[PDB]
């Protein structure tokens, strides 16, 4: 198991498990799970409610000053009740660590101006709201960007396809660039490469 | 037929007139940009033909369309085209703009630049070598040397 | 270990103070700057003539798309689909018929010039080495039309040499 | 000069100039929603294109709770 | 038949019409916007040139990937019309110069080309061939233009005679003849490009309509001054034979239908004015209305 | 269950805010439409306007009617400034054909189409 194996070192899971029974003790009212993979980063998954509390503590409390903001996106996956994730990402400067705030969301419950306790999370926000239509609830200014302003559709989604509905080409009628539902030249040939025979073992979830 | 003789050298100046000088302006989005400011570098000289780079688009000759054409850039990218003089020439680089190539099936991408402007030489690569940009300049002043307009005038 | 720059300041004593003036009042190390350009002007020029000496490569450049044959042989190719399942912009169009004697070939075969974006994968992917990269890089195509090929494209395109992808197949059955 | 009559006049001849009304069919305690046949989108409609010929600021629940001309007029009137 | 002569799907831009639509001319103007609308149907253009690759160039990427198609032609010739002709579902007829040249004039363009064209594609077996003629174009005097078109009328019913003779009216679109020519300074019923020719692609794919000549009517029908008043209200090679063609006849043939019979709505001028009339500087819509 | 509401309690304020939405659109198009200088009446125009409010009129929920108002105020706003260029705001019409008549027969012909 040694050699071409990339080595755990459970100090570190160790560390980051105290720290999150910590985390769990001292924030009891939003948390049901505090999760630590084999690879070592901390996972929190939260009700959408304390969020705001969470990241006013988190930026904070100098026993984990973590200012360091990244990835937000609401991976979206339907089979829940909830269909999207908000997916903060965060880590300290002064201490080497990364945490993961999870929280949970479906199609219309916002959250409500994260922008105001992180000032990076403005066009994080916004995008997030463009290209999937989470709507975030009491931001200052919400627009489109990455997209075309006569798009619409939310296209991240899984609903909608890997062409769209629009395309564009110039027509010499009224000498104007003008749409059209797409037309193919080619099928895009969609592969089933999903084998069978389990190759992991250790993720067998129960039947009924 | 001296007036025929005098048609055939003065359509042979000015097709050389206009094969001879060609100074584009970059439009360059992606990388394809990048590999057009390397064939515009000291081992590749576009300035040994005349050939100059110009970002003044009322007197630009050929436009070269590089880069990822999307749907959210195409009305400026025919507002560009319009306001250029109708001595004009379009080169489509790379395999993003003749014919959409790796960004083909999404949304917001305009399945190469056909659709958009009419195109002259395509000259595939992703990025292409610049030599091979060079290339297909070449073989784009031998269509500027295959124009034959001074006669379809005359005998219009 | 922090290599920081720009902590000192310049010192008041007068010959810093008047030198420091005279470069401001005198453009000195401005005509340092031309000293240099005309050092960079007196240089032979790193240039080369294209049309005349093509510039250099590597035994391992990517090209052209052919398709290869046997040493005087049948066609390389069996159309067992590699290519296209590996083929990220799926520029690889196969359709299969057995020939008349009995063994398993195509019909048509095609890549899109215009779709393709030039990895290799199908040359780290092909079981038997028939589609190879080719040297060269001149299409130049007037047409939209002309950059769909077909198989009689490919194979006259692997027709119209052998003794490159030979050396370069020679040089690379070693690493790849 | 500017008096309850004349502002009657002008409101009746803009309501004749408004075209989307067939016919004429005037009446000024009319409830014409209802008995004229108008949807609530011809009602702001014609609120607001009297706040646009010479109309008051008029919020829309003062847009919404006229619903009938002689009102209207009476609206402009418990202003004007 | 053979396949691929049906069409499939929808239509328009790689959605395969059923027509095949060997077009004569057309780097002018109406022909440009017919194969517009074409490509809009997604049909197969063979268009000859007989002229620079450029202008063919800026109206090579209307059509699809490799549904145009291009190639040479002349007015002299036969092998390079029956190179052309080779496999053609339909033929429009459209070649006409509005001014006498060196080499060319009014004269044997419309008295040998259709003729010639008309015979091989007699031979080659085509279908709806259709011919265009200008309206009210007769034997009526002061017009080598009209006289010209009236007998090219005349030999177009003369060999093959199924064809489609069609009559426009004097058309207006974005480019123009005639008021652009206003722009450089008796009824008339002037017609919009787009009735036109999608009454000409309708008449082309609704079969039943053949052989029996069209013609079409401008939705005004009134003076030329007050024309030209409302021209000059919304706007702030000059040879009189182009005048006299203008002056000289203004009427209506009832012998024949329509728009409204050929499944085609009509658009007045003064939308399209305001449409095409740009450059006040760097509306009085008036509309007399003369019977 | 319930369900946090994003700016409404009832359909009342949703109807209020749509109207008013509806008054901005109404005073947005004649302005604009000088501006950008289309080819299109100032009656079509607000009549396609008030056709697409038609549109989505059977809506029975305080979310989703709120939702629209985020819609067609931000597409108002970026209409009103000069970002959303002649090509989008006619590509808010249809002038590419599709004639299409909903007959049966008609559908028949060029088929395929259920
Ligand atoms: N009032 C009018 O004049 C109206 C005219 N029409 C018809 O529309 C048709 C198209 O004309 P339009 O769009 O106005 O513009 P054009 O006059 O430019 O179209 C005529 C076409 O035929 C070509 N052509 C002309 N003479 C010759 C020749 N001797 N040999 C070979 N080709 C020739 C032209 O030039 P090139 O080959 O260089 O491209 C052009 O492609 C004409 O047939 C005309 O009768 C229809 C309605 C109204
Ligand atoms: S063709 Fe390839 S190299 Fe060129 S812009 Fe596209 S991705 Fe970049
Ligand atoms: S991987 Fe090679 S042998 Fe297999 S189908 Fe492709 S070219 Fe043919
Ligand atoms: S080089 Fe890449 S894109 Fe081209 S055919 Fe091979 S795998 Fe496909």
């Amino acid at each position: 198991t040694r050699p071409t194996v990339r080595p755990r070192n459970d100090v570190a899971h160790k560390q980051l498990s105290a720290f999150g029974e910590y985390v769990a003790e001292i924030l009891p009212k939003y948390v049901q799970q505090v999760q630590v993979s084999c690879f070592s980063e901390l996972e929190i998954c939260i009700h959408p409610d304390g969020v705001i509390p969470v990241l006013t503590f988190l930026r904070d409390h100098s026993n984990a000053q973590f200012k360091s903001l990244a990835d937000l996106t609401a991976v979206d996956i339907p089979t829940r009740q909830n269909r999207f994730e908000i997916v903060y990402n965060l880590l300290s400067l002064r201490f080497n660590s990364r945490i993961r705030v999870k929280t949970y969301t479906d199609e219309l419950t916002p959250v409500e101006s994260s922008v105001s306790v992180y000032k990076a999370a403005n066009w994080y926000e916004r995008e997030i709201w463009d290209m999937f239509g989470v709507f975030f609830a009491n931001h200052p200014d919400l627009r489109r960007i990455l997209t075309d302003y006569g798009f619409e559709g939310h296209p991240f989604r899984k609903d909608f396809p890997l062409s769209g509905y629009v395309e564009l080409r110039y027509d010499d009628e009224v000498k104007r660039v003008v749409a059209e539902p797409v037309e193919l030249a080619q099928e895009f040939r969609k592969f089933d490469l999903n084998s069978p025979w389990e190759a992991f073992p250790a993720y067998r979830q129960p039947p009924e | 037929s001296r007036g025929e003789y005098v048609v055939a050298k003065l359509d042979d100046l000015i097709n050389w007139a206009r094969r001879s000088s060609l100074w584009p302006m970059t439009f360059g989005l992606a990388c394809c940009a990048v590999e057009m400011m390397h064939m515009a570098a000291p081992r590749y000289d576009m300035d040994r033909f005349g050939v100059v780079f110009r970002a003044s688009p009322r007197q630009s000759d050929v436009m070269i369309v590089a880069g990822t054409l999307t749907n959210k850039m195409a009305p400026a990218l025919r507002k560009v085209y319009d306001q250029m003089p109708e001595p004009r020439y379009v080169v489509s680089m790379g395999s993003c703009a003749n014919g959409g190539g790796y960004y083909h099936y999404s949304y917001s991408v305009v399945r190469g630049c056909d659709r958009i402007v009419p195109v002259d030489i395509y000259v595939p690569g992703c990025p292409p070598t610049a030599e091979a940009l060079l290339y297909g300049i070449l073989q784009l002043q031998k269509k500027i040397k295959r124009e034959k307009r001074l006669r379809i005038w005359y005998r219009r | 270990t922090y290599k920081y720059v720009n902590l000192r300041e310049p010192s008041m004593d007068m010959k810093s103070v008047t030198d420091r003036a005279a470069q401001t009042l005198l453009w000195t190390e401005l005509i340092r700057g031309l000293g240099m350009t005309l050092s960079y002007l007196f240089r032979e020029p790193a240039t080369i003539n294209y049309p005349f000496e093509k510039g250099p490569l590597s035994p391992r450049f990517r090209g052209e798309h052919a398709l290869r044959r046997y040493p005087s042989g049948e066609e390389r190719c069996i159309a067992c689909k590699l290519c296209e399942a590996v083929c990220p912009a799926q520029a690889i169009t196969i359709e299969a018929e057995p020939r008349a004697d009995g063994s398993r070939r195509t019909t048509r075969y095609d890549i899109d010039m215009t779709k393709c974006i030039y990895c290799g994968f199908c040359q780290e992917a092909c079981p038997v080495d028939a589609i190879v990269e080719g040297p060269n890089f001149e299409f130049s195509t007037e047409t939209h039309e002309e950059l769909l090929y077909n198989k009689e494209k490919l194979l006259n395109n692997g027709d119209k040499w052998e003794a490159e992808i030979a050396a370069n197949i020679q040089a690379d059955y070693l690493y790849r | 000069p500017l008096t309850l009559e004349g502002i009657k006049d002008r409101v009746l001849y803009v309501l004749k100039l408004y075209d989307k009304i067939d016919p004429e069919k005037l009446s000024v305690n009319s409830h014409f929603m209802k008995d004229l046949g108008l949807d609530s989108l011809d009602q702001v409609e014609i609120i607001m294109a009297m706040e646009d010929e010479f109309g008051f600021e008029i919020p829309d629940i003062d847009a919404e709770k006229l619903m009938c001309p002689q009102e209207i007029v009476d609206y402009i009137a418990d202003k004007k | 038949l053979h396949h691929a002569v049906i069409p499939h799907g929808k239509g328009g831009r790689s959605s395969v019409s059923g027509i095949v639509a060997t077009v004569f001319g057309a780097t002018g103007f109406l022909g440009r916007y017919l194969v517009n609308h074409l490509g809009r149907m997604g049909s197969q253009v063979i268009v000859p040139y007989r002229c620079e690759p450029y202008d063919t160039m800026h109206l090579r990427p209307m059509g699809d990937l490799g549904q145009i198609i291009f190639m040479d032609w002349n007015g002299r010739d036969k092998d390079s019309i029956r190179r052309a002709v080779e496999h053609s579902n339909v033929v429009i007829n459209l070649v006409g110069r509005e001014w006498e040249t060196k080499n060319f004039d009014f004269e044997d363009v419309f008295v040998k080309i259709p003729q010639a064209i008309a015979q091989v594609s007699k031979e080659a077996g085509v279908e709806k061939f259709i011919h265009i003629s200008h309206l009210n174009a007769d034997i009526k005097s002061s017009s080598k233009y009209l006289r010209n078109k009236a007998v090219g009328e005349k030999e177009v019913r003369e060999t093959f005679p199924e064809a489609t003779i069609i009559k426009p009216a004097d058309i207006f679109g974005r480019e123009d003849r005639f008021l652009n020519y206003f722009a450089n300074i008796t009824v008339k019923q002037p017609v919009y490009i787009v009735d036109v020719t999608k009454g000409i692609i309708n008449a082309i794919k609704d079969p039943d309509a053949r052989g029996k000549t069209f013609a079409f009517v401008g939705p005004n029908r009134y003076l030329l001054f007050d024309l030209v008043q409302y021209v000059f209200a919304v706007a702030h090679w000059t040879t009189r034979d182009k005048v006299e063609r203008i002056h000289t006849t203004d009427r209506t043939l009832p012998h024949l239908p329509g728009l409204e019979d050929l499944g085609v709505q009509a658009t007045p001028l003064e939308l399209k004015a305001i449409e095409v009339l740009r450059r006040h500087r760097t509306s009085e819509i008036e509309d007399v209305q003369p019977a | 269950t319930s369900v946090k509401p994003i700016f409404s309690r009832d359909m009342n304020e949703a109807k209020r805010r749509v109207r008013e939405l509806y008054r901005a659109w109404y005073r947005e198009v004649p302005n604009t439409v000088h501006l950008f200088q289309l080819d299109i009446s100032v009656k079509q125009g607000r009549d396609k306007v008030r056709e697409m409010f038609k549109k989505n009129a059977h809506v029975t929920d305080p979310r989703v009617v709120d939702l629209l108002v985020i819609k067609g105020k931000m597409e108002l706003e970026e209409t009103i400034n000069v970002w959303k260029q002649r090509t989008h705001v006619m590509r808010f019409f249809h002038e590419t054909e599709a004639p299409r008549p909903k007959d049966f027969l008609s559908k028949f012909y060029v088929g395929h189409d259920p």
